[PDB]
């Protein structure tokens, strides 16, 4: 009796699996154990395996707006992400443009790489007057900094109006 | 041993530009790429054993907006499966596929794939190769851009 | 002898018009066109030997502005791979491919190709034939418009 | 006995919606659907005998105006031919095809088909399956939406 | 000598064909006659046959605007038709929108299912002022029902004009 | 020893190649020389060859705007050209519309069949006021032919203006 973790059965024999970084070149015979060989250039296997051949790393195609965040090796897969302004969509298997936040709403920060924009309504004293996937709500102008007075108050969609009166 | 080849695009050597080219770099060993009793040299697949082979190609084109706007607005995406011979310097089209496209709309991504296949009599010494219209639009994925051959029967 | 056929369009006998037709003229000898232990008669490919065959077709459509404007603006480009039998007068679709298109833009040339393929059980006496939607748009090149079959294994 | 499968879509069990899915229902006996020395289970085609197989798929998408307007105007119609293994839970793309489309015009019907094919080394226990992008656009006809495999040669 | 209606020849023998609903499982041997088996679920054969296998019924795809007018069985094919407003076109193999009748013309009734609209010019006393694939010519208004008089007469394209005079 | 021009080696023997118009039906055996047969209808081979089979002539498809300038034979290939107003482009493998010359520029003559338009700026005394792929620069009007006088001189983009003064 033996564990499925590092071993497998074949011809009424308990044989040893191949370590990550190696593939199963030939199965165990009645006279010898498994033969495991290193994965070739740009190939990997990430588990203890009985695998015929190694897996080729995915291409982080810049033409798909992808970039490697982790290169991978003979032991680990390559990790890609969509470049700024886009996020991975598993339906199209492609980098889709981020959702824009309407006026009165701002983009939540910190902005997460490879993830779509989360929109939040502007709080008291802040406004947003644009459609944007990156812009947060900006705070109202302080009229006093312009040497002026507050004539009319702002909304979540528009700024304060400043007046130079006497 | 019965001859075959399934060749996937060498993602690290796709030519740039918008003029038609012969693809001269393919994988023959890694991933799904494989070859047996045929020889491969700079994108030319040499036949070593006379016979009737089934020939096939799958080519994918793609463009994302982060690469900028797609140059002019005449766009025809084409594959040609071409036969040459170390004997005859001249080359001839075996198979042809593709479509005219308009990728000038305002969406972030554009995609199109071509597939072709056929049954051909091939002599040892003859070479099969692939031509594409817009090399800088080629999808570098192994499941995307590939071509192959396998022997079905002897000449007799 | 193992049966096969690779048939290319008879460029001198493509029907005119815009109604769907059965293509009834193909080359069987010249160029890449070939046939062995199958018989061909007015676009019907007769099976002579029972077996499982792989069937395939590649069809190309094209239009240039020097032919005038493309008639109406409902355009659907289709291929049908159809099976009949000297036994049964009626016919049935084996495979179908194509796309709706809009070729009414202002560029000088328009192109589109269809490919289909499949594995079918065929009896001697059965006939394979091709139907296309827009015959006057057919590309007459041998690398462009063709269909074929080859036997893979016996019935048993 | 030499292994093969030609599987046609189970028209009574096509999933709804617009998210990508694995098709998990195919015919294996009726019509042109057939299977021999391979096993089929919920859209996974199991290989029973080691060898080099030719793999192929044909997928058709369609939409008629009586179903209402086609949801959003990002439309990418895709097929993926995917390999898994009762051994390895994870799955990998073997082949990929399709096109981005604009079906928002004012004509009553829209159609598009994808074809893919390739030659792959397969071990007993490995499973082949199909993924599509827009399941509710799938053509339920047997001549339209299908996939198959047939063995060409032994491993050695 | 035997008739081609219910019989066929094979190995110098007159053998019996299979009845509709059944397929030819195995050909007649030198020692036995034909073996005919019932068509499986959703399959049919409509004639006396020597057929290898049964035919699968066509799908009346609602997504193609089709509907079954006759379901079929092991003996008969399924019959589909285009739903209201469309007709079958054998060029596109699809349900095309019905032709509209211009003003001055009306759609002929009764409207036939699965068949394209037939247009007829409006007769004396009737008019049509719309493009429609369903609308017949409507008759002129009778001014007297509105408590008015006929000012000017109608055409095939326009209605009568009523006046309230004294 | 023998030349590669008309001969080839095979089974330790110097064998003769096939003349243009003929293909190599069967290779030289140890007892006989090459067997060469004439190319079939619409087929050709243009060199001294060891070719399995003949090449099919290309189609000068009118639907591609092509026309035969030379029909070819069993010995020579067929030659096609793009019809007037178009030129062959080896990228699209298709007949592309000729480039138009902007105002101030004219199309160079003689216009070459199957070749794209060459544009040249208009010289002194000539003008072009249109976009055209065929039109050369036209010379200025001579006011005296109209019974008038030159009021203002022309440019490369516009004509002279004539006045009827006294
Ligand atoms: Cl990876
Ligand atoms: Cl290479
Ligand atoms: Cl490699
Ligand atoms: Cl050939
Ligand atoms: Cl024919
Ligand atoms: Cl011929
Ligand atoms: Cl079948
Ligand atoms: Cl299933
Ligand atoms: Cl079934
Ligand atoms: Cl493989
Ligand atoms: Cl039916
Ligand atoms: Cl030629
Ligand atoms: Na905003
Ligand atoms: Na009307
Ligand atoms: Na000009």
């Amino acid at each position: 009796p033996c564990t499925q973790e590092r071993h497998y059965e074949h011809l009424g024999r308990c044989c040893s699996r191949c370590e990550p970084g190696k593939y199963l070149s030939s199965k165990c015979t009645p006279t010898s154990d498994s033969v495991c060989l290193p994965c070739g250039p740009d190939e990997y296997l990430d588990t203890w395996n009985e695998e015929d051949k190694c897996l080729l790393h995915k291409v982080c195609d810049a033409g798909k707006a992808l970039v490697a965040v982790d290169p991978g090796n003979h032991t680990a897969p390559r990790r890609c992400a969509c470049t700024a302004g886009y996020h991975w969509n598993s339906d199209c298997e492609c980098c889709r443009r981020n959702t824009e936040c309407a006026p009165g709403f701002g983009a939540q920060h910190p902005l997460q790489l490879n993830k779509d924009t989360v929109c939040t309504p502007c709080l008291l004293g802040f406004f947003s007057d644009v459609f944007s996937s990156t812009d947060k709500c900006k705070p109202w102008t302080n009229c006093t900094l312009l040497g002026k007075l507050e004539a009319h108050q702002g909304t979540t969609e528009s700024d304060v109006v400043c007046s130079s009166s006497m | 041993a019965q001859p075959f080849a399934h060749l996937t695009i060498n993602a690290a050597s796709i030519p740039s530009g918008s003029h038609k080219v012969t693809l001269s770099s393919w994988y023959h060993d890694r991933g799904w790429a494989k070859i047996s009793n045929m020889t491969l040299s700079n994108g030319k697949l040499r036949v070593n054993q006379d016979g009737f082979y089934y020939l096939y190609a799958n080519i994918c084109f793609r463009h994302h907006e982060t690469s900028g706007s797609v140059p002019t607005d005449y766009l025809q995406l084409m594959v040609y499966v071409v036969k040459t011979s170390i004997k005859i310097p001249s080359s001839h089209n075996l198979m042809k596929g593709g479509s005219t496209k308009n990728w000038s709309g305002n969406s972030e991504f554009h995609f199109y794939s071509i597939n072709v296949g056929g049954f051909f009599k091939l002599r040892a010494g003859e070479e099969i190769s692939i031509q594409v219209s817009n090399p800088s639009l080629l999808d570098p994925d192994q499941d995307a851009t590939y071509f192959g051959a396998f022997k079905v029967q002897d000449i007799d």
